[PDB]
């Protein structure tokens, strides 16, 4: 028989045994995350070890099918997913050395704590307390201490570890026939093989930098508005022409600007839309929130939730006897098992989180008829972009009075949509220059374009130039300011947060045309529209089997990542921001430093 | 006056169903065939007759009746039909294309699913050629997927042909077990023994 027909036969054997061993791992992972027990730890660790021992053996067996005499692109896609060596191309003493720096980094990050210089008995961890100083404090020197001491204690311990981490990850990727480790991360977008839908790994860098040039008119008007409003909370500390100090942006790293809404609100006397107080008067519970979420998905023609959804999911915090990990998660266990783990309070944010995690289940339910290695998103940004356009329609005042949570005699004016859209751009637009330069710094560290004696020199030369954020203190090369973030210490690709944000409004504007919506894009509700649900489902059904450039064309009609739907969304905000920044300098000077 | 009923209670209301590769055939002859056991319909929902009418079952009289019983998944019940292609239809149980008879299927999840997995139900995954209609292949010979003769052992490009089902109750429908009975009506130019009630 031919070597391709021996590969179809090998994958038929694999798909039967991978689907059995992945269910046992996922069911043991579910039982721990709902019932934290040492026996539930050993069930989770043993079922996940059998699945990793199986996937290691089948990776070795898949390498005997050369991937050169195989012409079906469907068979070729799941062999190369299984032929991925990873760290097995390295030597065995360096494969344990690379795993040593990776486990030490998460240990220094999670168990690193900072003690205040007033009392030595009290110290502060990051996630409680030091996140509360960076979010809610309005004193300059109080959050200047919490910003600097997190980077002068925990970022100092990660500097000699990160220089060894880059070298071994580059040895791993060069042995896997890439250029560097940043080239291996860009391989999630490589679509070599299909005519008319090709995409190279270097093409991602050029397409990210091209879309970012159009965000800068919208972003530097948001930067000029936030800076003019932060001159009232911290006077004699902000320059009218300078950058923003890094410890005043609402969190530890300046990743999101969402905690700046108390100071940058346009019309502060008008309250936001919050149907949390309207929920308790109608006596909503966690079941009502989630049945109104799956009512929304059948209105666009997607399926309702399965019988085993309502029998096996955890939709409520089970009390202080049953201890569960209370993070909202959608679970695709395989073999028709779809569960959502969530500890749902009767709030507006849990009502939109219910539409988020159900948008993940509806996408897991759609590609269930694929082979096992093709059951994922089209790329890494596709899956979170689908869950984000469901919360986008559900939070509209159109949708919120069609289910009866707003009053029928409710009038929305222009002094509330600016309050809505600016709160969005603090979260959505305010994270895109952070996401773009943190990957552009990492892509050049792996490429060797930044030598290790100039890491924090070009980290702050790019933070001034791209984000418009200045350092409050000088930093030499003993600091490692990127690795103070979770995703840099824990070895995660970060450009998926950039591409998801552009896919989200590309997805939303396409389903908005199909629903035939009247006016502004931020008022779009795709509910009661089966043409918007059928255009989405033709992408959701493919999973990982087609090009992501082809799956993007099944909804949007274009083959590439596009930023014009994002700028169309914030168009009433951009008009109001350009009128407000008339007496102020729009832009920053990278020469100004606050020290 | 009624006569001896046909033993369908030891077919449908059994406790042991077969694997689909080793399906159990039962010959039914010389009795009155009461097809009004359809009143079990609330678990017994699937009922599809080919080549004969469902209501005109007692209108016709037959020589022999073959009942074939096994367990498949929920997503493979569509393969128990004339002119179908799949894993079950090609290597496990093939219906004729001119098939006269009925296919009865029902969900068996609260009877054939274990929390640790029901690994007792098997199916043939690999075979050198498609099955003939009503052929039963029960061999456990090592399938040769490549060009080496495989030496009677399972290794690279040499697979064991039979795989299991591993039924668990938290599966979705389509992976939950379904008990299937296939009734096959013969006319062998003989004294037609199997008749409906008059
Ligand atoms: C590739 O393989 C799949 C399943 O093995 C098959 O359905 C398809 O026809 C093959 N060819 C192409 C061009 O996709
Ligand atoms: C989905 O299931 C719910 C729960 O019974 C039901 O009310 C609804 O009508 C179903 N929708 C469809 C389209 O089957
Ligand atoms: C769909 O339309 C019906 C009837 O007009 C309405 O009651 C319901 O609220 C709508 N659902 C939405 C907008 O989600
Ligand atoms: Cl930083
Ligand atoms: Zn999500």
């Amino acid at each position: 028989s031919t070597i391709e027909e021996q590969a179809k036969t090998f994958l038929d054997k694999f798909n039967h045994e991978a689907e059995d061993l992945f269910y046992q791992s996922s069911l043991a992972s579910w039982n721990y995350n709902t019932n934290i027990t040492e026996e539930n730890v050993q069930n989770m660790n043993n079922a996940g070890d059998k699945w990793s021992a199986f996937l290691k053996e089948q990776s070795t067996l898949a390498q005997m099918y050369p991937l050169q005499e195989i012409q079906n692109l469907t068979v070729k896609l799941q062999l190369q997913a299984l032929q991925q060596n990873g760290s097995s191309v390295l030597s065995e003493d360096k494969s344990k050395r690379l795993n040593t720096i990776l486990n030490t980094m998460s240990t220094i990050y999670s168990t690193g704590k900072v003690c205040n210089p007033d009392n030595p008995q009290e110290c502060l961890l990051l996630e409680p307390g030091l996140n509360e100083i960076m979010a809610n404090s309005l004193d300059y020197n109080e959050r200047l201490w919490a910003w600097e001491s997190w980077r002068s204690e925990v970022g100092k311990q990660l500097r000699p570890l990160y220089e060894e981490y880059v070298v071994l990850k580059n040895e791993m990727a060069r042995a896997n026939h890439y250029e560097d480790y940043g080239d291996y991360w860009r391989g999630d977008y490589e679509v070599n093989g299909v005519d008319g839908y090709d995409y190279s790994r270097g093409q991602l860098i050029e397409d990210v930098e091209h879309t970012f040039e159009e965000i800068k008119p919208l972003y530097e008007h948001l930067h000029a508005y936030v800076r003019a409003k932060l001159m009232n909370a911290y006077p004699s500390y902000i320059s009218p022409i300078g950058c923003l100090p890094a410890h005043l942006l609402g969190d530890m790293w300046g990743r999101f600007w969402t905690n700046l809404y108390s100071l940058t609100v346009p019309f502060g006397q008008k309250p936001n839309i919050d149907v949390t107080d309207a929920m308790v008067d109608q006596a909503w519970d966690a079941q009502r929130i989630f049945k109104e979420a799956e009512k929304f998905f059948v209105s666009v023609g997607l399926p309702n939730m399965t019988q085993g959804f309502w029998e096996n999911s955890m939709l409520t915090d089970p009390g202080n006897v049953q201890k569960a990990v209370c993070h909202p998660t959608a679970w695709d266990l395989g073999k028709g098992d779809f569960r959502i783990l969530m500890c749902t309070k009767v709030t507006m944010d849990d009502f939109l989180t219910a539409h988020h995690e159900m948008g993940h289940i509806q996408y897991d339910m759609a590609y269930a008829a694929q082979p096992f290695l093709l059951r994922n998103g089209a790329n890494e940004g596709f899956h979170e972009a689908v869950g984000e356009i469901m919360s986008l329609s559900a939070a509209t005042p159109k949708h919120l009075k069609s289910i009866g949570l707003l009053s029928p005699d409710f009038q929305e004016d222009n002094e509330t949509e600016i309050n809505f859209l600016l709160k969005q751009a603090l979260t959505i637009v305010g994270t895109l220059p952070f996401t773009y330069m943190l990957e552009k710094w990492r892509w050049m560290v792996f490429k060797g374009e930044i030598p290790k004696d100039q890491w924090m020199k070009k980290w702050w030369e790019m933070k001034r130039e791209i984000v418009g954020v200045v350092e409050p203190v000088p930093h030499d090369e003993t600091y490692c300011d990127p690795a103070s973030l979770f995703h840099v210490s824990n070895d995660y690709s970060f450009i998926r947060y950039y591409t998801r944000t552009l896919y989200q409004f590309q997805f939303q504007e396409a389903l908005c045309q199909a629903a035939k919506h009247e006016g502004p894009l931020h008022k779009c509700d795709i509910s009661n529209s089966t043409e918007a649900g059928q255009k989405l489902f033709n992408m959701l059904r493919l999973g990982k089997s087609e090009p992501w450039t082809l799956a993007l064309e099944n909804v949007v009609g274009a083959k590439n990542m596009n930023v014009r739907p994002l700028l169309n969304y914030f168009e009433p905000l951009f008009t109001w921001l350009k009128d407000q920044n008339k007496n102020s300098f729009v832009g920053w000077s990278t020469d100004w430093s606050p020290y | 006056n009624i006569t001896n009923l046909c033993p369908f209670d030891e077919v449908f209301n059994a406790t042991r169903f077969a694997s689909v590769y080793a399906w159990n055939r039962k010959r039914i002859s010389n009795c009155v065939a009461d097809y009004s056991v359809l009143y079990n319909l609330a678990p017994f929902f699937t009922f599809k007759c080919y080549g004969v009418s469902p209501t005109k079952l007692n209108d016709l009289c037959f020589t022999n009746v073959y009942a074939d019983s096994f367990v498949i998944r929920g997503d493979e019940v569509r393969q128990i039909a004339p002119g179908q292609t799949g894993n079950i239809a090609d290597y496990n149980y093939k219906l004729p294309d001119d098939f006269t008879g009925c296919v009865i299927a029902w969900n068996s999840n609260k009877l054939d699913s274990k929390v640790s997995g029901n690994y007792n139900y098997l199916y043939r995954l690999f075979r050198k050629s498609n099955l003939k209609p009503f052929e039963r292949d029960i061999s456990t010979e090592i399938y040769q997927a490549g060009n080496k003769p495989c030496n009677g052992v399972a290794g690279f490009n040499c697979y064991f042909p039979l795989r299991s089902y591993s039924f668990r109750p938290t599966y979705g429908v389509g992976h939950q077990p379904y008990r299937v009975v296939v009734l096959s009506f013969e006319l062998l130019h003989a004294p037609a023994t199997v008749c409906g009630p008059k």
